[PDB]
RNA sequence: CUCGUAGCGGUUCUGACGUGCAAAUCGAUCGUCGAAUUUGGGUAUAGGGGCGAAAGACUAAUCGAACCAUCUAGUAGCUG
RNA sequence: UCUUGGUGGUAGUAGCAAAUAUUCAAAUGAGAACUUUGAAGACUGAAGUGGGGAAAGGUUCCACGUCAACAGCAGUUGGACGUGGGUUAGUCGAUCCUAAGAGAUGGGGAAGCUCCGUUUCAAAGGCCUGAUUUUAUGCAGGCCACCAUCGAAAGGGAAUCCGGUUAAGAUUCCGGAACCUGGAUAUGGAUUCUUCACGGUAACGUAACUGAAUGUGGAGACGUCGGCGCGAGCCCUGGGAGGAGUUAUCUUUUCUUCUUAACAGCUUAUCACCCCGGAAUUGGUUUAUCCGGAGAUGGGGUCUUAUGGCUGGAAGAGGCCAGCACCUUUGCUGGCUCCGGUGCGCUUGUGACGGCCCGUGAAAAUCCACAGGAAGGAAUAGUUUUCAUGCCAGGUCGUACUGAUAACCGCAGCAGGUCUCCAAGGUGAACAGCCUCUAGUUGAUAGAAUAAUGUAGAUAAGGGAAGUCGGCAAAAUAGAUCCGUAACUUCGGGAUAAGGAUUGGCUCUAAGGGUCGGGUACGAUCAACUUAGAACUGGUACGGACAAGGGGAAUCUGACUGU
């Protein structure tokens, strides 16, 4: 089988010096370098990769538009829509416990 | 032509094996296909519906 | 190298233009005593260390 | 003629900790008007592994006071701490394992660990796994507290003086055996240079003062004065007893 | 079948290090590598996670714990201890 | 190297003033029962890319290759 | 953990060689070979100091105290 | 055994013997064992004597001329000598980032050379104004609490590929095809009288779809081993379209070409998630037993695009041929370049998992998103456009070659040492040994003869350790299948204990799979190498070369692996 070459001055298998071997359309192979695979958007809550987000190399992000990198909620490429959906129940369920909180403590005191 | 009478069962005797019955064939890899076999025809005669959902729980797990 | 720094390639610029023989006519000249080059240096003979 | 090991590691060369994966300091928070006059409430959000630390760290996540902003202190977690929990700093805090208040204001027995020994220099007593602090007496004119080391030594601290409730997590971590040099060595990897050990008298006399003679002998009495230098300080340093304990 | 008699876990070492001390580390590697049951979800998924870390498969909830068991006895002790001093305290 | 698969976009594009050329292939297509057909390619120098309009039924690769600009430069093979 | 390559070491022949191919090699036979492994680069520790799983071992063919220059033409009841 | 230089005998002596190996003819030449070409024989045998690189070297690269010295013989040859030519980058590196660390400043010490310290006990400071006519944009608000700098040509990192080209350069040149960053900027589209979009129950979708301070989140960003799945490339192979070989005979035969890059659009997914539903007769399910009223199975969906498929790039290039021209400028013309299969294969990438730890396996630059609502803005398109297209620019340094039985270090053209990528067929468990293909080399003073003594390799009747300090060296054993396996033991081992049978070839037999299907008592089709058995056969050979444990009973001693 035709071997082939590194096809830049590092010759180390380092993370950064990954090929694959190609064949080209003058019938040989060929080293190709591969750039590092990436890694998807982790939730800001639980740490899940967050879906509908592209999965781009870090300023892969600064050239793709708007719509890749956010979903069309509140928190939308940050959490994860049950951890959100979890946020808005737990943002209700305080305000109306400091409401009950409230009138509990204040009628309390309003007695002795 | 050797290729051929391979096929064909010859020269697999006991004087042309110098690795061991694992090293030649893994067992696991033995055990990996025959238990493959066995979940394709539960699944198939489960769902082409030739054995209930309770029957093929037990062959699931005696296979 | 290969990878150099550019005062490493300066000084190696250097040697080679230094890499030649004497001059036939400077051999001719009035009171000449200059006979070869004695500082001529070969890869092969003296490393120049850098 | 010739500086002994014992003497080399004063140098701070290759005798340093081993400090790259380390999650950092692991202190209290900062005294304040917060955790002087009322408390604080934080959230646990991690309970990390620290790096050459048998012990949990807890990542606890206040707010800051005075600025829109989140501060992030470091604890060693408690054993019961566990994520998504509130914790709460302060004076007038309540006991609950994990929640951080002042010793003055923990009744008799109460089993506390993170203890400063002066008030807010974040932590310094009972920090290792499984190990706490008793309280054992009050003093309330001239603010002090009694308590019991680790050690088993008894210890007046100021009443001022912070600690986390509860036990340091972890514990129970050396009564397991290592059973062999490596796991030795990795303990030793992430912690500092200390290991392994040769015996000084298995040297040559210009290397210990044990070393050398034609069989391996100690030579002079291995208990040393307190009142030695470096060199001569190669063996039992101010020993009382020597040997078992059996009266 | 039942492959060993008494090793157990402790298979992995061999003849080596002492039978004394392959029987100490083996009730302390069949209590760190034990399923436990989780506090908060009921399911029994909190494994070792780093020594003293003991997070739950699902739920997604760690607690901090003891070196090779969940809560150590001594622990138990002070969560009945200070339970016992919040009330008293709160009386 | 886009690809066009419209006329009225492509009719678009050759009248954009950043196209000046344009070249046209002819592929002998044979196959043995479906299509053995005469493919035509147009394809569209652009600055930034070249637009490839492939017309395999061959009465419209006539029709095309009437209504280009007189402006732009056309290349046979 | 084991057999055994690559690798990394260096048991024995007290083999070859011993004005060598080589100021430490060559060959066979060997130890070990998934970790207390092996290794490049960066970096830190410097001479009465470092470093040493400890042999007075290693610290540029130099080590029971490196190398360079100076004091120094050091001194010699000793040999030429 | 003075110092420096010179010179002898030894002496034409010792020697020029590792790395299988050379031979014939012609050419050139004064001169050929050694040069060049052809022929032949061979070897490295893909963990190479093959293609590249890192450090180091520095011109050794390439051409012409040349042979005094050098290549321990020779020399027309050369890594030699003389003269020249040669290294082209927005995309590859450096440059930038931080690591371990190094190190200024403030400040303290020290007689002083200078030492400590790197955020300290310092009055350590730049960032945008919403947006412009009293603006060289401040003579204003407003914001920010850190605090040098150096440190990687293997770590992090914006973006380039194919074909061709040279005597010697190439991811740099040329041709074609892209992309990124920075800047400026117009048009189309989008949104707008509900002023900052609409659809979907939802997961989320789209070409767009304002968003200041401040805050928060994510990426950069991570161990190792195991098995499994998937992809690429290789290997194996069928049909066909060419070319070459053998052809006494046989051979629908043997070898060989049949390729598709970066980039772009459309599709493509295990995992994850959403809706409906409500589960024991418990179901789903992995090679590996996990999951389910905190909602399983099931039916519908949503997303990531690793990766694959189609199309553009692109057949116009590359390959293989054919015909005709035949100092033809030098070519011209024409055809083919197609469709599959297989897998415990090899190398590699990846995904979901599992195991392990008193080990839980970097940082920063950088980039994005969200929260918030500061400010500004509505006519037939006011603003704003992270949508499409269009314009401009991309500096400096490096790049040739070797990377070693001759380009580095070892006094040198030294059997030594020196980091790494790619990796064909067979045998076989095998990246072993042995043989071959591609590529490469055939270099090492030669010739003749075959004394002793050597060195390296062998064999030896009968005996079998009598040898010797001592079985030193050698021999013996050796693979695999089946049988059998003790003392003792920390119950894990001892253990391949010890021992004992079988092994070839040929012709068969028997198991062991995948895809195809039912009525509101059924077999087409393809593919793989394991295992077991039988007969027949032979100078009883058969792990036929290669490869490959000697074993047992005791004592001392250190527990063991390691140094
Ligand atoms: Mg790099
Ligand atoms: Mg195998
Ligand atoms: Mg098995
Ligand atoms: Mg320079
Ligand atoms: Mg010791
Ligand atoms: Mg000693
Ligand atoms: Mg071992
Ligand atoms: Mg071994
Ligand atoms: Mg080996
Ligand atoms: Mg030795
Ligand atoms: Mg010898
Ligand atoms: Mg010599
Ligand atoms: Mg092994
Ligand atoms: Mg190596
Ligand atoms: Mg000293
Ligand atoms: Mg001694
Ligand atoms: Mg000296
Ligand atoms: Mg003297
Ligand atoms: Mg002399
Ligand atoms: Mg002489
Ligand atoms: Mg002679
Ligand atoms: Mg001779
Ligand atoms: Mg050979
Ligand atoms: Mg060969
Ligand atoms: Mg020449
Ligand atoms: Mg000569
Ligand atoms: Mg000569
Ligand atoms: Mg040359
Ligand atoms: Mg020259
Ligand atoms: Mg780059
Ligand atoms: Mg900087
Ligand atoms: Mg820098
Ligand atoms: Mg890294
Ligand atoms: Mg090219
Ligand atoms: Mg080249
Ligand atoms: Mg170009
Ligand atoms: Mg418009
Ligand atoms: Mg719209
Ligand atoms: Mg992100
Ligand atoms: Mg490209
Ligand atoms: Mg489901
Ligand atoms: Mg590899
Ligand atoms: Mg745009
Ligand atoms: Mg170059
Ligand atoms: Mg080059
Ligand atoms: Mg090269
Ligand atoms: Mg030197
Ligand atoms: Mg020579
Ligand atoms: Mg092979
Ligand atoms: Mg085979
Ligand atoms: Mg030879
Ligand atoms: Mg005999
Ligand atoms: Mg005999
Ligand atoms: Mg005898
Ligand atoms: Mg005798
Ligand atoms: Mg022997
Ligand atoms: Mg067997
Ligand atoms: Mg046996
Ligand atoms: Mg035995
Ligand atoms: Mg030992
Ligand atoms: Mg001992
Ligand atoms: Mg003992
Ligand atoms: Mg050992």
């Amino acid at each position: 089988a035709q071997r082939v070459t590194f096809r830049r001055r590092n010759p180390y298998n380092t993370r950064s010096n990954k090929i694959k071997v190609v064949k080209t359309p003058g019938g040989i192979l060929r080293a190709q370098h591969v750039k590092k695979l990436a890694t998807r958007p982790k939730c800001g809550d639980c740490g899940s990769a967050l879906q509908g987000i592209s999965t781009l190399r870090p300023r892969q992000y600064a050239t793709v538009s708007k719509t890749h990198k956010t979903v069309s909620r509140a928190y939308g490429g940050s959490r994860c829509a049950n951890c959100v959906k979890e946020r808005i129940i737990r943002a209700f369920l305080i305000e109306e416990q400091k409401i009950v909180k409230k009138v509990v403590k204040e009628q309390t005191e309003a007695a002795k | 032509a050797h290729a051929q009478s391979k096929r064909e069962g010859r020269h697999s005797g006991y004087g042309k094996r110098k690795g061991t019955r694992e090293a030649r064939l893994p067992s696991q890899v033995v055990w990996i296909r025959r238990l493959r076999v066995l979940r394709r025809l539960l699944a198939k005669y489960r769902d082409a519906g030739k054995i209930d959902k309770h029957l093929y729980h037990v062959l699931y797990k005696e296979s | 190298a290969a990878q150099k720094s550019f005062r490493i390639k300066q000084k190696m610029a250097k040697a080679k233009k230094q890499n030649r023989p004497l001059p036939q006519w400077i051999r001719l000249r009035t009171n000449n005593t200059i006979r070869y080059n004695a500082k001529r240096r070969n890869w092969r003979r003296t490393k120049m260390n850098i | 003629g010739r500086v002994i090991r014992n003497q080399r590691k004063g140098a701070g060369s290759i005798f340093t900790s081993h400090t790259r994966l380390r999650q950092g300091a692991a202190k209290l928070r900062t005294l304040d008007y917060a955790e002087r006059h009322g408390y604080i409430r934080g959230i646990v959000k991690q309970i990390v592994h620290d790096s050459g630390r048998g012990a949990p760290l807890a990542k606890v996540v206040f707010r800051d006071p005075y600025k829109y902003r989140l501060r992030e202190e470091i604890f060693i977690a408690n054993e019961g701490v566990h994520t998504g929990q509130f914790i709460y700093a302060g004076k007038k805090a309540s006991l609950n394992v994990g929640n951080v208040l002042p010793l003055g204001s923990v009744p008799e027995g109460t089993i506390v660990s993170n203890v400063e020994e002066k008030p807010g220099d974040r932590g310094a007593l009972a920090r290792a796994s499984g190990n706490y602090v008793i309280i054992i007496g009050h003093n309330p004119d001239e603010n002090k507290t009694r308590v019991r080391l680790p050690s088993g030594a008894k210890k007046v601290i100021s009443s001022d003086a912070r600690g986390v409730i509860g036990v340091i997590a972890g514990g129970g971590r050396v009564d397991k055996p290592l059973l062999k040099a490596g796991r030795a060595f990795h303990k030793y990897r992430l912690k500092r240079n200390s290991w392994p050990k040769t015996r000084g008298v298995a040297m040559n006399p210009v290397d210990h003062p044990h070393g050398g003679g034609n069989h391996q002998h100690i030579g002079k009495a291995s208990t040393i004065s307190r009142g030695a230098v470096s060199g001569q300080k190669a063996g039992l340093i101010a020993a009382r007893r020597t040997g078992l304990l059996r009266g | 079948a039942k492959r060993t008699k008494k090793v157990g876990i402790t298979g992995k070492y061999g003849v080596r290090y002492g039978s004394s001390l392959r029987r100490q580390v083996k009730k302390l590697e069949i209590q760190q590598h034990a399923r436990y049951d989780c506090s908060f979800c009921g399911k029994k998924t909190v494994k070792r996670g780093a020594a003293g870390i003991w997070t739950c498969s699902c739920c997604k909830k760690t607690v901090a714990g003891g070196a090779y068991t969940v809560s150590t006895a001594a622990a138990a002790t002070v969560r009945s201890t200070i339970r016992r001093l919040r009330e008293m305290v709160e009386a | 190297a886009r690809e066009i698969t419209d006329i009225k976009q492509f009719l678009e594009l050759t009248r954009r003033a950043d196209v000046k050329t344009a070249t046209v292939k002819i592929n002998k297509k044979l196959n043995k029962a479906g299509k053995p057909f005469r493919q035509t390619k147009f394809k569209v120098r652009g600055s930034s890319s070249l637009y490839t309009l492939v017309i395999n039924d061959a009465g419209k690769a006539k029709k095309l290759i009437q209504s280009l600009p007189p402006t732009l430069k056309v290349n046979r093979l």
